RNA sequence: GCGAAGAACCUUACCAGGUCUUGACAUCCUUUGACCACUCUGGAGACAGAGCUUUCCCGGGACAAAGUGACAGGUGGUGCAUGGUUGUCGUCAGCUCGUGUCGUGAGAUGUUGGGUUAAGUCCCGCAACGAGCGCAACCCUUGAUUUUAGUUGCCAGCAUUUAGUUGGGCACUCUAAAGUGACUGCCGGUGCAAGCCGGAGGAAGGUGGGGAUGACGUCAAAUCAUCAUGCCCCUUAUGACCUGGGCUACACACGUGCUACAAUGGAUGGUACAAAGGGUCGCGAAGCCGCGAGGUGGAGCCAAUCCCAUAAAACCAUUCUCAGUUCGGAUUGUAGGCUGCAACUCGCCUACAUGAAGCCGGAAUCGCUAGUAAUCGUGGAUCAGCAUGCCACGGUGAAUACGU
């Protein structure tokens, strides 16, 4: 009956520590369902390159945001602890 | 004439509409994102160094 | 100077109905701006004018309509020191439907009545009896070029 | 013709970049709080040779650590400059603020060092053709497999700018599985302005 | 069963092929309505008309996205590859159409500079 | 304002002028504020209005009220090519 | 009928300067029998070391009229200018005739 | 339609008037340590005169009160004194070096000659043998597929609901991590070799489609006004504050766009089909009111959940019947809405009425090779309000390429 949402610009961060609550959550909570790669949102921003004129010419920049979400059916006293316990690096947003 | 430009958008203005956004570095006026604060070109020149997180050169 | 020569050429897809190439390549002259719908039912509804007026058969008499405007010789002019000389040549078999199509459609716009649908359904009519600004046109293009059959291979 | 940028250009490609948090709806407040941070740190340690400062936050919390070539400065014997840090950090940051120093090993492999080393004899009255060429033939004994160097601007006192660049080894820019280095620093004389670019391809 | 879920540039298309008269079922409506042009409407039965089934089965057709022309394209791929599945004997015949493959075309992305994906501005010499 | 809230008067010009009617049309009124629709008050008197380097006066008649008061002190200066 | 802008930085565009610039290119029209009208694009520049500069575009349809010079003062490169543009026109017009006369 | 990804005041750098001189912005001086804020009066405001309070915390401190200095401050000049950044030839295929050799010498060779390629890409020959920066590949995206995962996504088979609704399940799509896949790989012919032509397999075949990537250098190309900076200049002002005006002028000339000159059309009624994005001092639904722009209302949403948000061309019926018109909408009078302290100079939108030029455009000239041109809608940055501009998304969807 908890879930939990993680956001992360790297997803080499998320997915590592995804993998860590998975394994810690099942030890006491052994009802977790897989992650689930919820869809990214991007976003652009072009930019003129040069400074005083050459509107024409530009660059484009982009900032993806890539989420994870996991879930948990039968809860153990512990579960809670142990998800508090596992604190994650940063790049990494956790939210209960 | 910026050094007094600067200090007068920091204070208060007489109305809510007077107030109005200025680049934190360099101080221009025009083309200022307030996702970041920056303008147009100290966005450039500070994201090739790696220090905004997420942003990254757009290819598509 | 550039360009490899030879390239290849667009499929064309069998219409229902009144299965031809000719209709579905006419139905794409006189479209504009990408609507199919009202370039395709215009045709369609025209060939009921054709079966009420002249009842022969919708796919034939819009047949020889084209055999009788699509022309035999061509001309593309060369520049030559002094003076330009409008040289005759053959027409490829691919031109022969292409400048048919456009020649027929280009006068269709010109008629001057009410409707689109009458219009080109009627130019049809005056081409299968040798008759029209489509034939007239093909004429001006065979004696301006059989005038100039001196210099046709020189 | 115009080059990008050989640092930007390798973003999130092969390389991380050096600000690593993430917030929502506090980005602007904590971006330009980071750029405060890192004019602080570019004051104090002009001297002791650091090039890579990184902010790792988390929940109020500021952890940072500084890469330098030559600690002993920073930290040692005297074991007080640093905690100094930390108190001359909180009155900005207002956060508990820690600060870790790590060596960096063939310091002339690091192109922000040379950089610097290059400019500084610049206004000793080196001449530029020297400079250059001493530095490149100690980084090379280093491991690495490229180096270029140029100096531009009023050079040697000439009233009419130009640049001059010297090269040996191999520095593929359009690769993007390089590993290139880049610095650029500033050669403050009494003729002009200068500026110094550096690029090393690294080992691996 | 006989699942030939196909795509057609934005439109993708899930197909479950049933034997039966020869109704076409699309998001609960009848085929006459939701495409109108008989034109668009001779394509849906070129997969069924180079191989001899085309009164003996019914498609059940649950289409979500593109336009109109999309899902006709869409749904053409979609009850090749469901027939396909059927009895691969039909492969050679729906091959020689070009059936089975799944166009490439997309719409391109407008460029920084132009007025659309190639289109430039207008040119003034002086 | 043009809207049901209004009308929108300026303060300081307002008060000095319902004072002045003791005068009846015995001073000129200096002010700067443009921005203010001319009321049935006003009727009669005479207000010196700036019109970005000096003072211009208009004499208030009842076909004014309504209109704002830099309606009649024009501020580009053309006389033709 | 030539119709004249002239672009004048770092000096001011006098009457006197305009009339003269007007009327030496004025003279162009005798070669070329029928100039469509079409508009001149003229920049003047000074430097710190009393050097002038002129630069003229005249588009005509086939003609891109194209000169630039250097020289002391003003007036010495509107002269040594028409040079430059004479030979252009002389040089595209008897390339036209007389090649297509073999 | 260039800096300007938003000029009503601010922005603003200009003008008129009204003001200040260690100053609007930082350091070191010395006494208190909080300093203010607010109300009243004169006020166009800046600012002038009074009262309430200024509670610092821990001999430290940052700011503030007070006068002095060192000093500050310049969007003042020079882009021919400069750093950095960018355009252009041009994503054109070239530009050089080490050692050797030839020549008195500048120079030459390699880099030329015969094939081939998109390519100094590759093969053979050769007084040269090799290398570097460039080309190619490594990166992103689209097109086919396997495993992992079923929530806020999907509904095969089901029972129920006004409605995939609810119960139920990841079957299929779907989202995103890891992999397979395209590499002349294979076959036939041709050639000596590079390679070339065709064919099979495949979703994709000949660098598949599209991006990011721009070599030595040329234009003393642009930017001292984003920032930095040598020299020169000003400093009771070329620095600093306030109100008002202006950057929106107008006999005219040029460039870039939008709307039209109608029947493939206008008007009226019904109805179907998307992708990509934004939302916490924010999006804002149902309901009620008004012809309308809009008002009240407050649901849900820190979001695959709720909102923005009904896509438009297209399709189906009626009418208009070739006219300066039931085309076109400029222009103008009146009455309103919305933001803002304020809409006159100088904002956007709505209702009624007025109804202009214009019936395809001279000489000349521009863009485009396939999901392209053409056409129709949608969203985002700047933003209280304001885009026919800019940057992205999808719907429908051509003609032609003999050839140099
Ligand atoms: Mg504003
Ligand atoms: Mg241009
Ligand atoms: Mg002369
Ligand atoms: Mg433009
Ligand atoms: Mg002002
Ligand atoms: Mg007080
Ligand atoms: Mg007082
Ligand atoms: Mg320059
Ligand atoms: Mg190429
Ligand atoms: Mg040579
Ligand atoms: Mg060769
Ligand atoms: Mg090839
Ligand atoms: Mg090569
Ligand atoms: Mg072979
Ligand atoms: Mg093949
Ligand atoms: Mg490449
Ligand atoms: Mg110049
Ligand atoms: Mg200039
Ligand atoms: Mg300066
Ligand atoms: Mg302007
Ligand atoms: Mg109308
Ligand atoms: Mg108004
Ligand atoms: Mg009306
Ligand atoms: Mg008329
Ligand atoms: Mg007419
Ligand atoms: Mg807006
Ligand atoms: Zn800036």
């Amino acid at each position: 009956k908890i879930r939990i949402r993680l956001k992360a610009y790297d997803h080499r961060i998320l997915d590592q520590s995804a993998e860590k609550i998975v394994e810690t959550a099942k030890r006491s909570g052994a009802s977790v369902s897989g992650p689930i790669p919820l869809p990214t949102e991007k976003s652009i921003y072009t930019v003129l390159r040069a400074v005083h004129k050459y509107k024409d010419s530009r660059e484009q920049f982009e900032m993806r945001t890539h989420k994870r979400l996991i879930d948990i059916v039968n809860p153990t006293p512990q579960t809670v602890d142990s998800l508090m316990r596992l604190d994650l690096p940063s790049g990494v947003d956790i939210e209960i | 004439a910026k050094k007094s430009m600067i200090a007068k958008q920091k204070r208060t203005p007489k109305y809510a509409v007077q107030a109005y956004t200025r680049c934190e570095r360099c101080g221009r006026p025009h083309s200022v994102i307030r996702k970041f604060k920056l303008c147009r070109i100290c966005f450039r020149e500070l994201a090739y160094k790696g220090q905004i997180p997420g942003v990254k050169k757009a290819s598509w | 100077m550039p360009r490899k020569g030879p390239v290849a050429k667009r499929d064309v897809l069998p219409d229902p109905i009144y299965n031809s190439k000719l209709v579905t390549r006419l139905i794409n002259k006189m479209m504009v701006d990408g609507k199919r719908g009202k370039s395709q039912a215009i045709l369609y509804s025209a060939f009921d004018i054709i079966a009420q007026e002249t009842g022969k058969d919708p796919m034939e008499v819009f047949e020889q309509a084209m055999k009788n405007i699509m022309p035999l010789l061509e001309v593309k002019a060369r520049r030559v020191g002094g003076a330009n000389y409008q040289v005759p040549i053959e027409v490829r078999a691919d031109r022969r439907s292409t400048l048919g199509l456009r020649w027929l459609v280009n006068y269709a716009r010109l008629r001057g009545e009410k409707t689109m649908e009458v219009r080109v359904a009627r130019e049809i009519m005056d081409a299968a009896n040798n008759t029209g600004a489509s034939v007239k046109k093909r004429e001006d293009t065979h004696k301006m070029a059989d005038a100039n059959r001196a210099f046709a291979h020189y | 013709g115009q080059k990008v940028h050989p640092i930007g250009m390798r973003i999130g490609v092969i390389r991380d970049w050096d600000s690593k948090w993430y917030a929502e709806k506090d980005y602007a407040d904590f971006l330009h709080e980071d750029l405060r941070i890192r004019d602080y740190v570019a004051k104090r340690l002009s001297d002791a040779s650091v090039s890579r400062v990184e902010i790792e936050r988390a929940a109020n919390r500021v952890n940072i650590t500084i890469h330098t070539a030559k600690p002993g400065m920073v930290i040692g014997k005297g074991g007080s400059e640093v905690e100094a840090l930390r108190k001359n950090l909180n009155e900005l940051t207002q956060k508990r603020v820690h600060i870790n120093i790590v060596e960096i090993k063939r310091a002339d492999l690091d192109a922000k060092l040379v950089a610097e080393n290059i400019a500084r004899q610049l206004e000793g009255r080196v001449s530029f053709r020297r400079a250059q060429k001493q530095a490149i033939q100690r980084t090379m004994r280093a491991g690495a497999k490229g180096i270029k160097t140029q100096v531009s601007g009023r050079l040697g006192g000439a009233d009419i700018a130009r640049a001059e660049h010297y090269s040996e080894g191999t520095v593929p820019l359009h690769t993007l599985r390089a590993d290139i280095d880049y610095a650029w620093e500033e050669a403050d004389t009494t003729y002009g302005k200068l500026g110094v670019k550096v690029w090393i391809y690294r080992g691996e | 069963q006989y699942y030939g879920t196909g795509r057609r540039k934005s439109s993708v298309a899930r197909v479950r092929l049933v034997p039966g008269d020869g109704k076409i079922v699309i998001n609960n409506r009848d085929w006459e309505d939701y495409i109108p042009f008989a034109a668009l409407r001779e394509v849906i039965k070129q997969p069924l008309v180079a191989t001899e089934t085309l009164g003996n089965y019914d498609v059940l057709v649950n289409v979500h996205g593109g336009g109109y022309t999309g899902q006709a394209g869409a749904i053409r791929h979609g009850v090749a590859r469901a027939l396909l599945q059927v009895a691969p004997e039909y492969r050679p015949a729906l091959k020689s159409a070009g059936l089975l493959t799944r166009d490439p075309r997309m719409k391109e992305r407008k460029k920084y500079g132009l007025k659309g994906a190639r289109r430039a501005p207008q040119f003034s010499k002086r | 304002r043009s809207l049901k809230k209004g009308p929108f008067v300026d303060d300081h010009l307002m008060k000095k002028v319902e004072a002045a009617a003791e005068s009846e049309k015995k001073q000129v009124i200096k002010t700067w504020s443009r921005r203010s629709t001319i009321f049935p008050t006003f009727v009669g008197q005479t207000i010196a209005v700036y019109d970005g380097r000096k003072h211009v006066p208009v004499y208030v008649q009842e076909d004014m009220v309504g209109h704002k008061l830099g309606e009649f002190a024009p501020t580009r200066t053309y006389r033709g090519h | 009928m030539l119709k004249y802008n002239i672009r004048g930085e770092n000096i001011e565009v006098t009457e006197p300067i305009r009339d003269y610039v007007e009327k030496k290119i004025d003279k162009l029209e005798r070669y070329f029998t029928e100039t469509p009208d079409a508009n001149v694009h003229v920049n003047l520049k000074v430097y710190s070391d009393k050097n002038a500069k002129v630069e003229v575009t005249i588009p005509l349809p086939n003609l891109v009229l194209r000169a630039e010079e250097t020289s002391g003062d003003l007036y010495a490169s509107i002269d040594l200018i028409v040079d430059k543009l004479e030979r252009q026109i002389r040089k595209h017009k008897t390339k036209v005739n007389r090649k297509f006369r073999d």
